[PDB]
């Protein structure tokens, strides 16, 4: 060590002869600081030429150069391009230049004042001198790396590097583009924000985070080969049942052959053109689309003079269909990823029939088994007076008691910020103004005594201290300069102290904890992210930016722009942040109309997997980060300053009752005769619809048996009472909830059998008979032990639930002060239109059009919205699901000064709120639930010491013997027949060749699938029976071929029964058809029959080794999942009961329509689990919501002696809040358990 | 000429030294102004 | 929404009786123009005739004895868009026992496209001198008794025989 | 002196940060021991 | 001032120091004379 020489010409001369030698018979690199046992640079040999430091190739005709920043350069010796050698004061002035410090600083200053200038659409003339300013920096910038080594010779030279590739090309695609003066703007534009990506390069720090991500791909070949093979099994499946399903319509009918004019004139008539023009088709008044309707007995109806027909094209610009395997495919990645699946399940629900709902419950539960794969691959990854004066307060400042009081002073600050609302009356915001006064003088005066009381401003200034004293300028300030006041936003800051608790709030301290990683440690992962996300807002904006205006008659009616759009810089991230969001198909559909489909889908799925994968892993690494490890003492100071002989003839005989009362409870038959009638009076409950009248010799029989069932319920709990007694009986949870819906009932019978049926305490007691099923938690023992461990976890779930409130609590009374009583608008209901600021432009004019007659004009109000912070809280709820979001937006971004009308865009730049909003308050807050979740469940299984919390007794003993038996390798008979013919075909079906053939033979089954479409003529249909006739040959030959080779020994594999039992289905499925297609017609059987085929293309998990390691996995969590689905279908048919006698005749509106409702029992099973996926849960909320005018407090229902539809909010907010709540605990409980198994299986 | 930079004000009432004061929309006493 | 149900059969002789006739269309979100006539075959006859005609909200009554002065609207109200087409007897005698058909024209406007419709409704009123019970009231009112004296003696039952067991098992030791 | 979250390190003597980071001996970079 | 050498161009309608540098429909850019 510490040997240092310039690199004189006899150092080359002598490598050169060592070379000779070597062929006639290492940590330390370039680009890394020099280790400290090198020692210190000379005083003189910096920055210049000299030997390596390493034998790793030392004999290389090689040399290297220091910084004074400690850091080494490697370069060739060579001269470079043949004339600079590194003897030459050519090289040394730019090797000494190169390697600045310095000079790196001005080249990443280049680049972001340079990226900065990319987010301009139309920039002023003057920026092309700013323009030519760049490239001559890059420009100059390549030549001092030329004239500083060499250009392409081998070694280490300019273009050894490949980040120097993009750098060169940058340069020298604007010298050939812009010197010529002619091209295709909208084309070339794009390269330039290859620049952005210069600053990977520049910055430190992110060119090791980026090649990381890169080889981060590499994890998940593994899983994405998965996730394609089953997404085109769903797909055939799919395309199978619904072809052209989605273009039937209701077409007038029937034909009116003598007003047909065909485009052609002569008054004739063409089938072809009718089934084409918009104009027969039938559209509900107000909607976008023609209705979609289906020939079914569940499916949807048409009006009367209509007829349901294949017409026209599918929804969505024909981007919504199955009618192509491609197609088939997006429709299925779009349910795959949960993105507006609502619309594509209602609308194959219209056309299919509303049974077809089993496909879209299967298809959405093993889509969630994809997304554990893949979270769980990239998680492999990661894992005089002055003295006496300030003695004087200082005695006072620091004091406990001090402390205490400001910081209730803070509790009791917020809590008065709360109260302010909208409308307010003068006397209430008296009130509050005279409360803030007094509040910003207390934290005015404890600053003041604190930088007095420690020395005058030099001292006080530290981390809390700056921050305080901040607030307490910018609140004083405010209260002396209206400009200061002119801004809403400053009243937020004080928002801000509610933090200081964090000191003496450890959970809350957990959560700055993870905030404040996200820019420290993990500081550079989250800048790539930023980067990233502005690459693509420019990159789109480039791309599309025309196409919105031009084609913009293309995707709106009106010819102006839609709300998102890729025009300028700000809406084309917006989108980009939008799809981050998980909401990417119905901003592509736009884009595809203007700018094609193939350069929309490309982007759009480029950023939908690059974008999603960076937050991902930056929200793992949060996590694992999460997992790395006197106000006493001042209240302490305040303190101090009967009984019968069971031993008799009659204890025998009640001691005796009482031991035989225990033995009948607790025996089996019992107890299973008890669960037979929780079920019978449980599924009593769904025959009370609208369709009850109907109904009248069902609801008789059981009006009566509803006296037998709870005639037999008190005789159980008079049982249990004696067999167990009072003192044991009151002492457990689950005895009192049975005590319970027993009083229950009974009150409801006393008093329905003295009279005051129409009574209205009792009427509202009667809908409480919808909790009678949660008798049946403790029957069954799976129920109880997933219910046992969801309350075990209450106790942290709680202290988490405590810092979101409060840190959403903030946002709430923040986004009050901006948005309070600004969401009014002036409404002509006749025509449907938002009243523009020219004809209307406050509350006055709208009332001064009201005057009269004139009952169509209405000054309403946005349903969400922020008017207190209690209505902040469910709106902020909307935001945070991503459900109804943009309507509370739009209306934000429209917002003027209160009891003004809204205009268009008026305040486009409060998007940031919600931006901000979503970071914070629900991917930092999602991120501490998650920590303390992962946490919890561990410490829970650790102290229990089993190896399951989800699973029973029984299930525990079939998941050890199911866990051997995916253990315990298959041996290897080979029972040779010993046959003159039958021993050559048993040799050659059993090599590994005939094997392969069969397998490709499959591949090209599935191929023949997706050739597939509905519009297909009749030759190619002609063709592809033919084909698939062939494959069932060939592989009924395979069967019959080793069936007569293994003719016993088949059933000691697998595979070859279920090879067997797929083929038999194929013959029959083949045959059948042909038979149902000639005599006993049935359509819907005759698709239902074809999906036999998809059996053959299963056999790919034969040797698919890559995924059967995972599908085992799955059937591992099937014994705890099943117990949770369980749960989850009581807690789902407890609130389908609820609906029904609340909600069955609220006005069909919004999300509520005439088949997807709460009007009968299947009905409110199908809306329940779209809302357990949180799918459309703000179209369903919002028609419950409405008051007169609204709704008709007395209308009509023929048939029904109910009165009006309207809604009760109160009713409604707690019904959809409660469910949310509930069914995302237990889904996050799901995850946690398949994940559990995976964890234990890898 | 000008009174003190903070006084009582009421709407509809702009009794402060004009142009530089302004009454304030929230609270009760005058605004300065840059 | 709108449920069609049934009219009840038998009317009792002396007071009122509702005939219900509904009539939903397919779907509700459509505006239609609808006017009904009510026509009726009393018992041992064989014709059908008029008796009453309801359209823009105003009841006309054809000239019968039998039904003069004692039949009311009693269907949908306050719109030309009928689905209740029900009639109200305000006092049931004998001459009331017959079958009935309501008849209903509805006229369905769409956009540049109306269709006009028809249905027809038939009820068959028979008349008695007092209420009967329907049986389905009758046989379900036994049913429970049984139900729950044949599950009490079981209980008890099985009490005793174990109480016989647990007792005697006891007292041996 | 450190390696980052996901910086290429040295199995042998690595430098990723202790106790919360560890090289990948599959990899090649530092990983969360936890 | 004029547009420079190959400045973009139409053959009757550049804004360059024309005929030294003159438009053409090959490159419609006012290739510099030689
Ligand atoms: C749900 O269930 C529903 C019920 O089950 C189901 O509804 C059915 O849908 C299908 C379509 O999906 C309907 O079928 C179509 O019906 C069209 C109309 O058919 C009627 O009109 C035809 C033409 O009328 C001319 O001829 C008559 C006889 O001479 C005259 O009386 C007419 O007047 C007229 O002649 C002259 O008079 C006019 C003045 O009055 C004058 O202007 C005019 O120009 C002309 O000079 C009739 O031929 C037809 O009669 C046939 O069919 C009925 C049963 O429907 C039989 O009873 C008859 O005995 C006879 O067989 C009807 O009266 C058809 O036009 C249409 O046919 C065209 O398309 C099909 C393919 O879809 C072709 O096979 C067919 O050849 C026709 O092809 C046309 O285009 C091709 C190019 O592609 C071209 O080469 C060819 O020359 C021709 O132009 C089709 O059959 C069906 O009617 C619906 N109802 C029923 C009850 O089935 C619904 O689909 C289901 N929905 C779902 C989602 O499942
Ligand atoms: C150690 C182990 C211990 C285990 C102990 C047991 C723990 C698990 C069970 C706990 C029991 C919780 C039950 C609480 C239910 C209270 C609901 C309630 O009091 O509601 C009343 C309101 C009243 O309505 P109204 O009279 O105004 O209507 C008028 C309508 N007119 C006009 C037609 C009449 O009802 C409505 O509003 C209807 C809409 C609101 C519905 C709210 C939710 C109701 C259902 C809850 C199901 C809970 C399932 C839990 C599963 C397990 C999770 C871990
Ligand atoms: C790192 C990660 C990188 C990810 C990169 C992903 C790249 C994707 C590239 C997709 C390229 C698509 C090229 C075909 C475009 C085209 O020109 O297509 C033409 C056909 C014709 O359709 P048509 O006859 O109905 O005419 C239209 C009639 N109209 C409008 C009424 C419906 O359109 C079709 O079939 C369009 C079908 C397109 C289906 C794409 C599904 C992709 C789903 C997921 C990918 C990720 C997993
Ligand atoms: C999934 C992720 C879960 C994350 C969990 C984290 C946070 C919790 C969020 C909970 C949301 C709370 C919403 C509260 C609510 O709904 O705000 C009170 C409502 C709304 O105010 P407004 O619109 O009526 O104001 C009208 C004002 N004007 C007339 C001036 C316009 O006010 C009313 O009417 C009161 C109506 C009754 C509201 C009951 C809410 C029940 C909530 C929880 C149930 C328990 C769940 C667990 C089991
Ligand atoms: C008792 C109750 C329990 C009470 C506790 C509940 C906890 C939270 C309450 C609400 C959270 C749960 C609701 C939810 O589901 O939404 C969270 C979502 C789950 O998945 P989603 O499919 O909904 O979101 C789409 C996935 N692509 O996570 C998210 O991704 C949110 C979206 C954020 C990502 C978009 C871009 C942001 C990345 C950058 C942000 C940080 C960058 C660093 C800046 C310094
Ligand atoms: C975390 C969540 C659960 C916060 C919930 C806070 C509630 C205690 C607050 C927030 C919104 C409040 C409501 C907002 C508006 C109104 C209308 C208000 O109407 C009137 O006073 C009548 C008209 C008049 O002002 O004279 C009656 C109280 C009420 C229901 C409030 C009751 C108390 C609520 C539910
Ligand atoms: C576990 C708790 C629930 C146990 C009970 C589970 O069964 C009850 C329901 O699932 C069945 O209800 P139905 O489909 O019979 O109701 C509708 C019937 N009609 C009106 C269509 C004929
Ligand atoms: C709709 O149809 C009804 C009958 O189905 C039409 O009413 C009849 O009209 C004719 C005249 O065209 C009269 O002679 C009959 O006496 C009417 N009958 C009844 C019961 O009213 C009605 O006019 C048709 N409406 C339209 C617009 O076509
Ligand atoms: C179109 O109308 C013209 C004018 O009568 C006629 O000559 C021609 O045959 C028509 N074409 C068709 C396809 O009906
Ligand atoms: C569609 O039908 C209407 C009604 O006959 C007609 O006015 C219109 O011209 C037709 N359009 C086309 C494209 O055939
Ligand atoms: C509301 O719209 C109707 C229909 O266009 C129009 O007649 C009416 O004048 C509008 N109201 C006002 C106040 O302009
Ligand atoms: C309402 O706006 C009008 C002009 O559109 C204005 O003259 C009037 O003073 C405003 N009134 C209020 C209370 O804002
Ligand atoms: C029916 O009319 C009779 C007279 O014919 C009268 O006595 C009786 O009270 C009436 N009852 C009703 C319900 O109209
Ligand atoms: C009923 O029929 C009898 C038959 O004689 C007749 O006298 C009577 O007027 C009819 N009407 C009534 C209301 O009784
Ligand atoms: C039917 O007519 C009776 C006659 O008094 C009336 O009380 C009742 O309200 C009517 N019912 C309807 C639905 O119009």
């Amino acid at each position: 060590p510490d040997s240092f020489k310039p690199f004189t010409p006899e150092s080359l001369a002598n490598i050169e002869r060592r070379i000779a030698e070597s062929k006639l018979k290492s940590d330390l690199e370039a680009g890394k600081s020099l280790p400290f046992i090198y020692g210190d640079i000379p005083q003189g040999l910096v920055a210049v030429p000299l030997e390596d430091f390493d034998p790793y190739y030392l004999t290389q005709k090689t040399f290297v150069v220091l910084n004074r920043g400690k850091t080494l350069f490697r370069f060739s010796a060579t001269p470079a391009l043949y004339i600079l050698s590194p003897f030459n004061l050519i090289r040394r002035i730019a090797i000494k230049i190169l390697i600045h410090s310095v000079f790196s600083m001005i080249i990443m200053c280049t680049i972001l004042t340079n990226c900065v200038f990319m987010t301009f659409s139309n920039p002023p003339d003057w920026s092309k001198n700013v323009e030519y300013t760049f490239t001559g920096i890059y420009t100059f910038e390549s030549l001092v790396k030329i004239i500083a080594r060499g250009f392409c010779i081998d070694g280490f030279t300019f273009l050894r590097d490949p980040w120097n590739w993009l750098d060169f090309s940058v340069i020298m695609m604007a010298y050939i583009t812009e010197f010529v003066n002619l091209g295709n703007v909208s084309a070339l534009r794009t390269f330039r924000v290859l620049r952005a990506l210069k600053t990977i390069s520049v910055i430190p720090g992110l060119k090791t985070i980026v090649g990381a991500l890169i080889q981060s791909v590499k994890k998940l070949s593994d899983v994405m080969i998965l996730t394609v093979f089953c997404l085109s099994v769903f797909a055939l499946i799919g395309l199978q049942l619904f072809m052209g399903n989605l273009r039937n319509k209701c077409v007038v009918w029937p034909i009116n052959f003598n007003e047909s004019y065909l485009e052609n004139g002569t008054k004739g008539f063409d089938w072809e053109e009718y089934i084409n023009n918009k104009t027969n088709f039938y559209t509900v008044p107000g909607m976008l689309e023609p209705l979609l309707c289906g020939n079914s007995s569940d499916a949807g109806q048409c009006p009367e003079g209509y007829q349901c027909m294949k017409a026209g094209r599918n929804p969505n610009y024909g981007y919504t269909s199955f009618d192509t395997f491609s197609w088939a495919f997006l429709a299925l990645f779009r349910l795959m990823t949960q993105d507006y699946w609502e619309n594509l399940y209602q609308l194959t629900l219209r056309a299919a029939g509303k049974t077809y709902m089993i496909f879209f419950v299967l298809v959405i539960f093993v889509g969630s088994f994809y997304l554990v794969n893949l979270i769980l691959a990239v998680v492999a990854m990661a894992y005089p007076y002055w003295i006496k004066l300030k003695e004087i307060v200082n005695l006072i400042v620091m004091d406990p008691f001090v402390d205490l009081a400001i910081t209730i002073c803070i509790v009791l600050n917020t809590l008065f910020m709360a109260m302010e609302h909208h409308p307010m009356t003068p006397q209430f915001e008296h009130v509050l103004a005279v409360g803030n006064l007094v509040f910003t003088g207390i934290f005015t005066a404890e600053m003041f005594l604190k930088l007095i009381a420690m020395d005058p401003y030099y001292y006080f200034q530290e981390g809390w201290n700056i921050f305080d004293g901040f607030i307490v300028s910018l609140s004083l300030m405010e209260l002396s300069l209206a400009d200061v006041e002119g801004l809403s936003v400053l009243r937020s800051f004080r928002l801000l102290r509610v933090f200081k608790l964090a000191k003496s709030w450890p959970t809350l301290n957990m959560l700055i904890k993870i905030i404040g990683n996200s820019v420290g440690a993990l500081g550079n992962l989250t800048l790539v992210l930023a980067i990233i996300v502005f690459i693509f807002a420019v990159v789109g904006m480039q791309l599309f930016g025309k196409s919105y205006k031009e084609c913009v008659c293309k995707i709106n009616q009106d010819c102006e722009l839609p709300r998102w759009h890729m025009h300028d810089f700000f809406h084309s991230f917006l989108i980009v942040f939008r799809v981050l969001c998980g909401e990417w198909i119905e901003t592509m559909w736009d884009c595809m109309e203007v700018a094609g489909q193939a350069m929309c889908l490309i982007v759009f799925m480029m950023v939908m997997v690059i974008g999603n994968l960076v937050v991902l892993n930056l929200f793992l690494a949060l996590l694992l980060s999460s997992f790395s490890a006197n106000l006493q003492i001042s209240v302490i100071r305040i303190k101090k300053g009967c009984q019968v002989n069971i031993e008799e003839g009659l204890g025998k005989s009640w001691w005796i009752l009482r031991k035989t009362c225990f033995l009948i409870v607790e025996h089996n038959w019992f107890e299973t005769f008890i669960i037979f009638m929780i079920l019978l009076s449980s599924g009593a409950l769904a025959f009370e619809d609208i369709y009850i009248e109907q109904r009248k010799t069902i609801r008789t029989i059981l009006e009566y048996a509803d006296k037998v069932f709870t005639y037999i319920f008190i005789l159980e709990m008079l049982l249990k009472w004696t067999a167990y007694g009072f003192v044991k009986f009151f002492t457990n949870a689950w005895c009192w909830l049975d005590f319970l819906i027993v009083a229950v009932s009974l009150v409801s019978l006393i008093a329905n059998a003295l009279g005051y049926s129409e009574l209205g305490a009792i009427k509202s007691l009667r809908t409480l008979r919808a909790l009678r099923p949660l008798r049946a938690l403790s029957r069954f023992e799976g129920m109880r032990v997933v219910v046992n461990a969801l309350v075990g976890a209450i106790p942290s779930i709680m202290n988490v639930l405590l810092v979101c409130l409060i840190f959403w609590l903030i946002f709430s009374i923040m986004g009050v002060n901006l948005f309070a009583g600004k969401y009014h608008y002036c409404f002509n209901e006749t025509s449907e239109i938002r009243f523009e600021i020219e004809d209307v432009n406050n509350k006055t004019e709208c009332e001064k059009l009201m005057e009269g007659n004139n009952t169509e004009i209405r000054w309403k109000n946005v349903k969400i919205n922020f008017d207190n912070v209690g209505a902040g809280y469910l709106a902020l709820l909307q935001v945070a699901t991503f459900k109804g979001w943009m309507d509370i937006m739009y209306a934000a971004v429209d917002s003027r000064k209160p009891d003004e009308q809204p205009k268009y865009e008026d305040n486009i730049y409060m998007y940031i709120y919600f931006v901000i909003f979503i970071i914070f308050g629900s991917f930092f807050t999602l991120n501490l639930f998650i920590g303390v979740i992962i946490d919890n469940f561990n410490q829970q299984k650790k102290k229990f010491g089993g190896q399951d919390i989800f699973m029973t007794e029984e299930q525990k003993k079939y998941y050890n013997a199911m866990k051997k038996l995916g253990s315990k390798k298959p041996q290897k008979p080979i029972p040779r027949p010993l046959n003159k013919i039958q021993g050559i075909v048993f040799d050659f079906v059993t090599q590994q060749a005939f094997d392969i053939v069969i397998m490709m033979l499959i591949c090209l089954n599935m191929v023949t699938m997706m050739v597939e479409t509905d519009t297909q003529s009749k030759q190619m249909e002609n063709i592809l029976y033919w084909i698939n006739l062939v494959f069932v040959i060939f592989f009924t030959c395979e069967c019959v071929l080793k069936m007569f080779a293994l003719r016993h020994y088949y059933f000691t594999i697998g595979w070859n029964i279920f090879d067997f039992v797929v083929v038999i289905l194929s013959i029959v499925g083949m045959f059948l058809a042909d038979i149902i297609e000639k005599y006993f017609v049935s359509p819907t059987l005759f698709r239902v029959i074809r999906l036999a085929r998809i059996g053959r293309i299963l056999r790919l998990i034969k040797g698919a080794k890559g995924i059967r390691t995972l599908l085992f996995a799955l059937m591992m969590s099937l014994p705890a999942l099943f117990n949770i689905g369980l749960l989850l279908f009581l807690v789902m048919f407890i609130f389908s009961i609820f609906g029904m006698s609340n909600f069955a005749y609220v006005k069909h509106e919004a999300g509520i329509d005439d088949m997807f409702n709460f009007e009968t029992f299947g009905n409110s099973m199908i809306c329940l689990f779209q809302i357990t996926t949180s799918a459309g849960w703000d179209g369903l909320l919002l028609p419950i919501l409405n008051r007169p005018p609204d709704c008709s407090l007395d209308k009509e229902h023929p048939g029904s002696g109910f009165k009006g539809d309207c809604g009760n909010p109160s009713v409604g907010i707690f019904f959809f809040v409660s469910y949310i709540i509930i069914s995302f605990l237990i889904v996050v409980n799901m995850y946690i358990a398949i994940i559990l198994e995976n964890f234990s299986v890898a | 000429d000008c009174l003190g930079f903070l006084w009582k004000c009421n709407p509809s009432n702009d009794k402060c030294c004009r142009p530089n004061l302004v009454c304030s929309r929230k609270d009760k006493w005058c605004k300065y102004q840059i | 929404g709108c449920v069609e149900v049934d009219s009840e059969t038998e009317a009792v002789y002396g007071m009122t009786f509702k005939i219900l006739c509904i009539s939903c269309k397919r779907r509700s979100e459509t505006n239609a123009e609808t006017f009904t006539e009510w026509t009726f075959r009393q018992k041992g006859t064989e014709e059908f005739v008029k008796i009453l005609r309801y359209e823009n909200e105003v009841l006309q009554l054809e000239e019968d004895e039998r039904f003069e002065g004692r039949v009311v609207w009693n269907g949908s109200r306050g719109t030309k868009d009928l689905q209740d087409l029900s009639i109200f007897i305000t006092n049931v005698t004998y001459n009331h026992s017959g079958d009935y058909e309501c008849h209903v024209y509805r006229l369905l406007f769409f956009e540049n496209y109306e269709h006009n419709t028809s249905v027809v409704k038939k009820i068959h009123i028979e008349v008695v001198d007092k209420a009967n019970r329907d049986m389905a009231s009758i046989v379900s009112e036994i049913m429970m008794y049984v139900l729950i004296v044949v599950l009490t003696i079981w209980l008890v039952a099985e009490m005793i025989y174990c109480y016989k067991k647990i007792a005697a098992a006891t007292e041996t030791a």
